[PDB]
């Protein structure tokens, strides 16, 4: 019970392994939902 | 996170950018004053203007454009017009003294002291951009200031922003209709200078556009404004793929890799359709097969050359409206089967197809009529050699006895600058002959 | 059910934190454009004089 | 509206969720 | 138990997966909000095959979506049935390869694939015991095909004992859609052959032909094509997730549809497909099922199957039906067309039966077969590639980003050898 | 019974504590004014670990806020939870250090430390049996580091048997906050390693990697950033205040994390930290807890943890969770990834459990490991220091207050030797 067993009745828990992603491996976008939701308002401009 | 920046030079450039901007603004839904209409209340949204506008945080929206010219009247008129509150006040760098149709003047005399401001502004506007795709340039050949400034801009951009894709919408003079008496010289010089830096350029010779306008719209007294409207619609059709939803997309980056058979031959010509005025548009059914057939028809090719006079090697066309792949392939099969339009031996398929939904917005007070389907095509065909063939003859005759050479020599250009350009054109002349010959 | 009790309460205060700042900035932004209208006119008013 | 290009127009038409196993059930017990 | 993961690439792959996931969600009864609303118990017995368990019981498809261009993804996240996907697995780029295989496989993909590999490893390890993969990708697009093929070798280098598929749509010259399709398809197939365990090519031209001639709908649409593709995919893996007469997982078909190591291309078709008016004058009968299934025009590969012989053919007759009848019909069809079944391998058809039918049909069958006729597409692709390469057309682009002409020279020879070895067995006799 | 006291200095140090007491204050339910409103008794059983008693029932947090300038300490007073601090416990000068260690440890720091030391000797003896001291400071500050590195030196002089602790933040080379960062950074480390038994480092630059990617909040703020560090505060001292399966006080962790006396630098981590928008899809499970728990992107430090190996690892879980699953899941981490675990020491991870969890969630884990990857923190630090010493740049400020050029040289050599000796075991084999 501390390893791998072969019977559908008793499952085998996963054993995770480390990845190889650098601290700055690009990727971004998809900002639809965000904590702040940057402020936007509507103010009429003068006629100059 | 997709955007593009338009670099413009030359009075024709400014007056075409005007119309293209009214088209694009009316298409996204921004009034001229720059304030979103209080009734619409778009609210939380993205895209739309981003691909061509940058959020100011709140309120107005600055069109991501820069205007540069050496002549003051057009800039002053644009600033004082009804679009004053739209553009940045200081991004319209305008000079003082006219270049006066002297290409040499536009390249070494009164361009170096202002290209610096042009590049500084372009850099500042770019740094804020985070998803730069490429550039668009509109510049004339038959204008000295325009040609010189455009040459300088392209040369600097080749050294500032790397392999970023760039597109050039030049304008060449018609086979018989002319506006100046010194067009050929600046035409040849600009061709030489721009050959090895512009990836893509499409012909827009004026006489053909005159022909289409007369033939279809049935309007007998056109003016430069209508041609500008047609050109702006052409740009809109070309670029609509990047900002509206669609079942099949193509980007600006996916043009310079699909219509340039060789690194050297990168000149192609485009056409638009359908072009039917509202007075009679609806009598025909509003025949996708007939519309596609008209797309290839010799008369409406926006550049004065005979497609029948040359082979086809690359034909890229975009569809918008209620287009459907069923009609697309039904028409494509017939066009391909056609014999009168033949294809080069080593181009089994020269079709890149993109499908888009949003119909072309019809502007009030114009000639464009409401439609449901449109077809816009960008084609690089062996017939392109004709324009350069005619220009060469127009050049050697003049050069035979040093006509007008005095002012160009007196502007700092060395004597031999013309011969090298002629040699480059001849080498280009040889290439089209070589590529077009079957095995 | 209680497992949801603490999580909902904690998120409540934090959101009030998100609301307090945003409501703070929004009022200032009202100030930001407010002045500009008050200054352009003065330049406009002086023009006639 | 863009619904005329969005969803499919295919039609293919209740107590059909019994396994083939459910044929075995009940059947009560029956000189010189 | 024996769950699988989904990884789609390119715009075509994203749309195809979007339709497939909608079909799967409908078949298992999961609403867009992710709350179970089924009817019978069996709909939840093996739901673990494709979904994952989370707090509150809202099930999330275990799909990974990759693309170098954002518009398609930002569109697919807002349409119908788009809120089931985990936002975590969305990993993507911005610039794109621009229909350039070299750009999509060397310069940008090399940078982008790290995160995608990390996430795919995370999910695959998280599953109970990975059974295999499924990758659907469009060979005709450069930015897609590049990364799509690269990830194939990347995964196959770490999961040698696992089984993997490849749903591919290849561009025919008549239905041409890209000018660089010759180049990208040839380069892609070069790598696909060497590592992909299974491949099932489908032709857009044949799809259109079927949609018009059979369905008789006034106007087809991309959704119309996607729905057929998704129905075929659902048939491809139906029996793995329901009670059945004779279970046949991926490995069984893998063994029973591969004569030699280097032939891993089949063709598929879904039946019945009847005109809305023909849905009631028709009789859903066992002989009709097999007849329509072996009719040539139903295949989604534009090549005419009859131009040669089959090596192996297996079917998954879904729903409750006959067994005597399946066996006898298989015998009758194998005899009546003796010349069209290769002679040296007797009993050259496989039979599979599952009970649960589709929601809306009582009898339906998915056909998978590896036939010599596929050589037509490869031969046409080779001819088109030669006609262009011999003149150095569009050559400088793929050479300006590090790929040298030596690789191009190597790939063509391998493709030609594959074609020759595939044709040789046509003339083989015992 | 085995209580500890807080000794903090510096605006960076003050803020960390200022938010530190807020998070702890809610743990046992102490109101902002000190009025008790707790619900469960367990919140009141072990309150002595951090609080004293006084008439009126209002509780006092035994803290000693120290800084050489009035601006920072006068700030926490007016805000919430600052009223708790006893007015008599504030000791502060009036001159300012100017980020000059010379002004912060020799001339000004010594003069004021007399009074502050007095209060330190005051509260500590009051408790029944002092357990140890925990001090938070900044290595990149002038006024802070001087006293911070100095007060610790004398404190260790009177209480040799006490357990020592210090939580630190070090300046990454990428985004530098102090132009004199190299000096006050490397100069301090020499003294800290001399007496402090334990020491931790959290990299600000690594923190932003926590925010911009994990939390997915567009506008991180110093109010937000402090929260993460505060959580790690309760990560270590957690089980010391509640019942549990296997209690693990501060000193026990020391017995299982330091192979030799001269390696007392660790990197910490906290999980699960999930963005607000994605919180519904994930499913809380200890295995999922661990993978993100060992994820390369969860460590708050700048050192890449895949570039070395772990000498020892620590785990301090939270909540009613199965004892085995920690054990079974903990071992697999040392087998599937053997390459990253040293080979001469077996079964190199310890674990512990606390049955009362942090507020709001159901499971939590605190990460503590002595990893050889931390070498890259100083080599980069040393590289800048050596580059900045050859020309005697910025030498006059420090040397003008009694410190001679010889002292720097001793500091560098000690730093350099530690760099080499740290990696001696990395290449060592059994
Ligand atoms: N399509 C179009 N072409 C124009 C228009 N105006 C001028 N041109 C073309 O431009 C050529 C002359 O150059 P312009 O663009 O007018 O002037 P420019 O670009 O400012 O350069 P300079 O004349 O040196 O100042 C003429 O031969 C015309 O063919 C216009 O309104 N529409
Ligand atoms: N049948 C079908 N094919 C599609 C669909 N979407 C894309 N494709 C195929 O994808 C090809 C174009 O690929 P492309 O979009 O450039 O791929 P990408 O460059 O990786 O994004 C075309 O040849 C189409 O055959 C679809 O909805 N249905
Ligand atoms: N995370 C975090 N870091 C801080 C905070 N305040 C200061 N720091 C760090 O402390 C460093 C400056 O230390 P300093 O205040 O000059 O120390 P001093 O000598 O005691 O004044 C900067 O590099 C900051 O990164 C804070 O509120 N949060
Ligand atoms: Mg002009």
């Amino acid at each position: 019970a501390i390893g791998t067993q072969y019977d559908s009745r008793k499952q085998t828990l996963p054993m995770f392994s480390f990845g190889k992603s650098t601290r700055e491996s690009k990727r971004g976008t998809f900002k639809d939902m965000m904590s702040t939701q940057e402020v936007r308002i509507r103010i009429s401009m003068p006629k100059f | 996170m997709r955007e593009v920046i338009s670099i413009h030079v030359g009075q024709g450039g400014i007056q075409v950018g005007n119309a293209c901007w009214e088209l694009f603004c009316l298409e996204h839904g921004i009034q001229p004053d720059g304030q979103m209409p209080s009734d619409k209340t778009i609210g939380g949204g993205d895209d739309a203007f981003n691909t061509f506008f940058s959020e100011t945080g709140a309120g107005k929206h600055v069109p991501r454009a820069v205007f540069l010219d050496l002549e003051p009247t057009v800039i002053d008129e644009v600033r004082t017009g009804t679009y004053r509150q739209l553009f940045h006040p200081e991004q319209l760098i305008s000079g003082k003294e006219d270049a006066a149709n002297n290409f040499a003047r536009g390249h070494y005399t009164i361009g170096k002291e202002i290209v610096d401001l042009c590049l500084d502004r372009i850099r500042k506007l770019a740094d804020n951009c985070t998803g730069l795709q490429g550039f668009l340039v509109f510049n004339s050949v038959g204008g000295g200031t325009g040609s010189g400034l455009g040459s300088l801009l392209l040369e600097r951009l080749s050294v500032d922003y790397g392999k970023k894709s760039k597109l050039g919408f030049t304008i060449y003079p018609s086979p018989q209709v002319s506006t100046a008496v010194v067009e050929p010289y600046n035409s040849i010089l600009s061709t030489h200078s721009l050959l090895e830096h512009t990836d893509v350029a499409v012909m827009l010779d004026n006489e053909a556009i005159y022909d289409i306008c007369r033939r279809n719209l049935d309007i007998e007294r056109p003016t430069y404004t209508n041609l500008n409207r047609l050109i702006a619609q052409v740009i809109s059709s070309l670029t609509a793929s990047l900002r509206f939803d669609g079942a099949l997309n193509v980007d600006i980056t996916e043009f310079q890799t699909n219509l340039v058979p060789y690194p050297r031959i990168h000149f192609m010509l485009s056409s638009y359709a359908p072009i039917i005025s509202a007075e009679k548009a609806y009598h025909e059914q509003l025949s996708v097969a007939e519309i596609t057939n008209s797309a290839f028809e010799p008369a409406n090719m926006m550049a004065k050359c005979d497609p029948r006079h040359g082979k086809y090697m690359a034909c890229s066309m975009m569809y918008r409206g209620d287009v459907v792949p069923k009609d697309v392939n039904a028409s494509i099969a017939t066009i391909k089967t056609k014999r009168t339009i033949q294809f080069v031996d080593w181009c089994p398929t020269g079709f890149k197809v993109g499908i888009n939904y949003q119909p072309p917005t019809v502007v009030p007070g114009g000639d464009l009529a409401k439609v449901m389907r449109a077809v816009c095509m960008i084609s690089n065909s062996t017939a392109i050699a004709e324009v350069f063939s005619r220009l060469d003859h127009k050049f050697d005759l003049m050069y035979a006895k040093r006509a007008f050479v005095h002012w160009y020599v007196g502007e700092g250009m060395e004597e031999g600058e013309f011969s090298e350009a002629r040699e480059d054109l001849a080498a280009l002349e040889k290439d089209y002959e070589e590529v077009g010959i079957e095995t | 059910r209680l497992i949801n009790e603490e999580a909902e309460k904690q998120w409540q205060r934090q959101n009030a934190i998100w609301q307090k700042e945003r409501e703070a900035k929004i009022k200032l932004m009202h100030e930001v454009y407010d002045s500009r209208k008050t200054d352009i006119e003065l330049k406009q008013t002086l023009v006639q004089v | 509206d863009m619904s005329y290009l969005y969803r499919s127009h295919f039609n293919l038409e209740p107590v059909q969720h019994y396994v083939s196993n459910y044929k075995q059930n009940y059947e009560p017990k029956a000189n010189d | 138990m024996r769950e699988i993961v989904h990884i789609q690439g390119g715009q075509c792959g994203n749309q195809i997966g979007a339709k497939f996931w909608e079909v799967i969600s409908d078949e298992h009864g999961i609403d867009p909000t992710g709350t179970y609303h089924g009817d019978s118990d069996l709909q939840l017995e093996r739901i673990n095959v494709y979904y994952n368990e989370a707090t509150g019981g809202r099930y999330v498809p275990r799909a990974i979506l990759m693309d170098l261009e954002p518009g398609t993804m930002d569109s697919v996240r807002a349409g119908p049935f788009g809120q089931l996907f985990r936002p975590d697995n969305f990993v993507f780029g911005q610039t794109g390869a621009g229909n350039n295989w070299a750009k999509g496989h060397y310069t940008e993909g090399a940078e982008l694939i790290d995160s995608v590999l990390d996430v795919v490893r995370k999910e695959a390890e998280g599953c109970d015991c990975l059974q295999g993969f499924q990758i659907t990708h469009s060979l005709g697009g450069g930015t897609g095909s590049g990364m799509g093929t690269l990830l194939i070798s990347k995964v196959r280098e770490e999961y040698p004992d696992r089984i993997m598929e490849t749903f591919s749509v290849v561009p025919s010259p008549k239905v041409s859609d890209t000018v660089v399709e010759p180049y990208n398809a040839t380069l892609s197939v070069h790598q696909l052959v060497e590592n992909a365990d299974e491949c099932m090519v489908i032709d857009n031209e044949a799809l259109y032909d079927i949609c018009f001639r059979t369905l008789k709908l006034t106007t087809p649409t991309y959704g119309d094509l996607n729905h057929l593709v998704s129905a075929a995919m659902s048939g491809v893996t139906c029996c793995l997730r329901f009670p059945g007469q004779l279970n046949s997982d991926l490995r069984k078909l893998a063994v029973n549809l591969i004569p030699f190591p280097r032939l891993h291309f089949f063709m598929i078709g879904f039946a019945p497909l009847t005109s809305r008016g023909s849905q009631q004058y028709r009789a859903l009968t066992v002989p009709e099922l097999t007849q329509q299934m072996f009719d040539a025009k139903n295949m989604m590969c534009a090549a005419d199957p009859r131009h040669g012989r089959y090596l192996t053919a297996s079917a998954l007759f879904r729903g409750r039906m006959s067994t005597k009848e399946v066996d006898e019909q298989m015998l009758n069809v194998q005899n009546k067309n003796s010349s069209y079944f290769v002679e040296w391998i007797p009993n050259n058809i496989k039979s599979s039966i599952c009970d649960i039918p589709p929601k809306g049909l009582k009898m339906a069958v998915t056909f998978v077969g590896n036939s010599t006729a596929i050589q037509e597409m490869f031969k046409r692709v080779a001819e088109q590639f030669t006609a262009m390469f011999r003149r150095k057309a569009f050559l400088h682009w793929y050479t300006g980003e590090g790929m040298d002409e030596m690789e191009f020279t190597e790939a063509e020879s391998n493709m030609n050898d594959l074609v020759s070895e595939y044709q040789q067995y046509q003339d083989a006799t015992a």
